[PDB]
């Protein structure tokens, strides 16, 4: 029933390791007997109930079965069934392949299209078609033969160089070791959580809740140069081979199917369309913040001088890469009265994830609920189920994980597990969602005091979970996130916004002490604060961004050499010498490939709608919210995301917005 | 699946 959830959450977390490749082999087995039945029958045969309705019902089918498989390698601490985990998703993505360049599907979809009525269809199904002969073309059957079968072997060799390359990251278990002295400026509370050595020293991974700290307060410049060398040497060898064979296979599919580079190939499939218009867009973004990146490095050398001046160092006159994140924590805590390490003592985790929770509550007419005894992959894993307010209907699930481990994966990151969408019996599937970020561990006996980046973090991906568990579509491939990669990112930072309000502030912090709220003047220096290091900040992204597109646009490029290009003409701040940060870049293998500027681009989009309509009209308006949920979320992927966009700002989007929130224009 | 910024 819709307004029930008993049952309607299939999803098993108690597999054993023999029992994820047994399930990969019968989920496969079952879903080729549906492609084989679809394929025999005669093209004059077709229809929408034995072709359409069938493959509809696999798909559905397969990714819920494929979740339980594939998800564990990011989440388990058991690493037989990480690994378990991983070669069901080698197998299950080659798998994935086969199927969909399956020519004898391709033409009887076709037919479909052609000669049955698509007026008297939803158009959820019309969408269905059309995405499925474009999927096809850009699979290139369309083609010969013999140009298909390069292609599949090629796609095929890319998928699993993408799965080992995260798979090299998410298991490295890279630590250094170093003495008190040498870990000076770090608060107690941090280094009476590491482990000891025989030397009465300390070890230090390179996992965030590690690195991030000593980047941004050890006050010994060789520690942080060490870190940063390590850091951006993760997986050097292993990887770059990877992306020495991944790039240039990526640039001859592209080819073989017609566009002139693998860029070109994705944008299509994106808001931004073309990458002439992502270079523009980036390229007069530069340009507007390159004043502000200037002033920024002068002023951080102007510390650093000082700062050398004091402790007696030698003053290099330049800022390294291991001095960015130190000296803009400096600049935070000196022109705006924020230090990091006092306001998360307001912000126990269980003070922002109640008021997270209610935020969502009262603005979009849900109402949360935690479950009792849940089934779950790890033991500090909670789950809560989503209603609807007015109606009681059970819209999903969503589990949160947000500690970290050994073996759990290292970002920052929401996971699609069920998706909203209508099943063969007629009746809506519960959508399931999961949260997996790594937030500061309870220390020193107090709770978990989050920072309030990673309360901005914790909201971004939350946005993530209610765009997931909210929106419900027919079919399952445009079901939850399944929108254009340029525009996913909409509702994750959409809600980061409330994290920058006064008031929504003062509903989610608390004193973990004395339950006492921030100070007035605190609260006002916070929200003001936004914009600190802003230049630099996006100058990053910015470089990160033009080494996507450059890596995936000329051919032969050295991609170490890229980076460091860019971070030279762009940021200021050169590469460290030896380093590869490509190697480390897993948004390249994790579906970003020739689309990270997407962050930005979303934030446009944004941007626009939380000043043109929320703070407008109040940012708690239910009203703005339940527009906000039917016409932006809601719709998932059954719709494209510029129509979603206008629907609810009633025009086209446009950057006044987003330049004005940036001190720009 | 869907990540943050890096
Ligand atoms: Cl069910
Ligand atoms: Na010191
Ligand atoms: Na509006
Ligand atoms: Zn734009
Ligand atoms: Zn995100």
């Amino acid at each position: 029933s819709s307004y029930t959830v008993a049952g309607r959450n299939v999803l098993r977390w108690d597999l054993s390791p023999e029992q994820i490749k047994t399930r990969t082999e019968e989920l496969i087995v079952q879903t080729k007997q549906v492609y084989d039945a679809v394929g025999m029958l005669g093209i004059e045969e077709v229809t929408y109930e034995n072709c359409l309705q069938a493959l509809a019902d696999v798909e559905v089918k397969y990714i819920v079965e494929r979740t339980m498989l594939d998800f564990p390698q990011h989440v388990s601490s058991d690493k037989e069934v990480r690994a378990a985990s991983t070669e069901a998703d080698k197998r299950l993505s080659r798998f994935d392949i086969e199927m969909s360049m399956r020519g004898d599907i391709f033409e009887r979809i076709v037919h479909l299209q052609e000669t049955c009525d698509l007026g008297k269809i939803k158009p959820e199904a019309r969408r269905y078609l059309e995405k499925s002969i474009k999927m096809g073309k850009r699979n290139g059957l369309h083609l010969p033969e013999q140009v298909q079968n390069e292609i599949k072997s090629m796609k095929k060799r890319m998928s699993e160089l993408c799965i080992d390359f995260n798979k090299n990251l998410n298991e490295d278990d890279t630590f250094l070791v170093f003495s008190k002295a040498e870990l000076g400026a770090l608060p107690d509370d941090f280094i009476d959580s590491l482990e000891k050595t025989d030397d009465d020293k300390y070890k230090i991974t390179l996992k965030y809740p590690h690195y991030f700290p000593v980047m941004k307060k050890c006050c010994i410049p060789e520690t942080r140069r060490r870190m940063e060398m390590a850091f951006n040497t993760r997986c050097k060898e292993e990887n770059t081979i990877i992306l020495q064979q991944l790039l240039p296979l990526r640039t001859k599919v592209a080819k073989l199917l017609g566009y002139s580079t693998h860029a070109d190939f994705v944008l299509e499939m994106n808001t931004a369309k073309s990458t002439s218009r992502v270079t523009a867009f980036l390229d007069d973004l530069s340009q507007k913040l390159k004043p502000l990146g200037e002033a920024e490095r002068e002023f951080i050398l102007n510390l650093k001088k000082k700062e050398c001046k004091d402790r007696g160092f030698e003053y290099d006159g330049k800022i390294n890469a291991w001095d960015l994140y130190y000296y803009m924590t400096q600049t935070e805590e000196l022109k705006y009265s924020i230090d990091q390490e006092f306001l998360k003592e307001y912000f126990p985790i269980e003070v922002v994830t109640e008021g997270l929770l209610n935020t969502y509550q009262e603005l979009l007419g849900l109402s949360f609920e935690q479950m009792t005894d849940a089934h779950v992959w790890n033991k500090s894993v909670t789950l809560y189920t989503v209603k609807d307010k007015a109606t009681g209907e059970v819209l999903g699930q969503f589990y949160l994980d947000l500690y970290p481990r050994e073996g759990k994966y290292n970002h920052a990151a929401c996971f699609g597990l069920q998706p909203g969408c209508l099943l063969p019996d007629g009746s809506r599937m519960m959508a399931v969602a999961a949260l997996v970020v790594n937030f500061s561990q309870p220390v020193a006996g107090r709770p978990s005091l989050l920072r309030h980046d990673e309360v901005r973090t914790y909201f971004h991906e939350f946005g993530h979970v209610m765009h997931q568990i909210c929106a419900q579509t027919d079919f399952a491939r445009f079901s939850g996130t399944n929108v254009e990669t340029d525009f996913v990112e909409v509702p994750s930072q959409m809600l980061e916004n409330w994290v920058w309000d006064v008031d929504s502030l003062r509903r989610l912090s608390k004193h973990y002490k004395d339950g006492s709220p921030i100070a007035d003047d605190l609260l006002e220096k916070l929200v003001a604060s936004r914009l600190v290091n802003t230049g630099l900040l996006t100058l990053r992204q910015i470089v990160l961004s033009k080494v996507d597109q450059s890596l995936h646009t000329n051919t032969s490029l050295d991609a170490a050499s890229e980076y460091a290009k860019y971070c030279s003409e762009i940021l200021g701040v050169a590469a460290t010498p030896g380093t590869n940060m490509p190697a480390t870049f897993g948004h390249l293998a994790g579906g970003y490939d020739g689309q990270y500027y997407g962050y930005l681009w979303s934030e446009v989009f944004s941007m626009d709608m939380f000043y043109s309509c929320f703070k407008k009209e109040g940012i708690m308006n239910p009203e703005v919210g339940m527009k906000y949920r039917n016409l932006i979320l809601k719709p998932g992927g059954s719709l494209d995301g510029m129509d979603m966009l206008h629907n609810f700002l009633k025009r086209e989007p446009n950057q006044k917005a987003f330049l004005m929130s940036r001190g720009l224009h | 699946f869907l990540r943050r910024i890096r």
